[PDB]
């Protein structure tokens, strides 16, 4: 089956606390 | 109870997130998705 | 640098904070789960009238 998966998939990646800023 | 699953891959790509004012994730873009997501 | 509580909120996976250019911003004590901003000391230029 097929099915798109529009936005999910995204967590931290890491156990840091990071606020207000874009990070790539 | 009936139920409905569903499977999808983790890749090595680079994610570009908004990390907001509530610690929180709220947004990303995915550097490979598409042309213009580069530019971003 | 001067240890201030840190007023911003955190997660409960969450051990320490960094704002920009490794800088960490805030840590919580491994021992009792405080939350504090570490602020590095105030520092300045000093320049001479002559
Ligand atoms: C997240 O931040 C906003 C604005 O800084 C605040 O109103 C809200 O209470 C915070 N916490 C949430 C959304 O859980």
């Amino acid at each position: 089956a097929y099915t798109n998966s529009f936005t999910r998939g995204v967590y931290y990646p890491d156990k840091v606390f990071r606020s207000s800023v874009l990070h790539s | 109870g009936a139920a409905a699953y569903y499977v999808g891959y983790l890749q090595p790509r680079t994610f570009l997130l908004k990390y907001n004012e509530n610690g929180t994730i709220t947004d990303a873009v995915d550097c490979a998705l598409d042309p213009l997501s580069e530019t971003k | 640098g001067v240890l201030t509580e840190s007023n911003k909120k955190f997660l409960p996976f969450q051990q320490f904070g960094r704002d920009i250019a490794d800088t960490t911003d805030a840590v919580r004590d491994p021992q009792t789960l405080e939350i504090l901003d570490i602020t590095p000391c105030s520092f300045g230029g000093v320049s001479v009238i002559t």
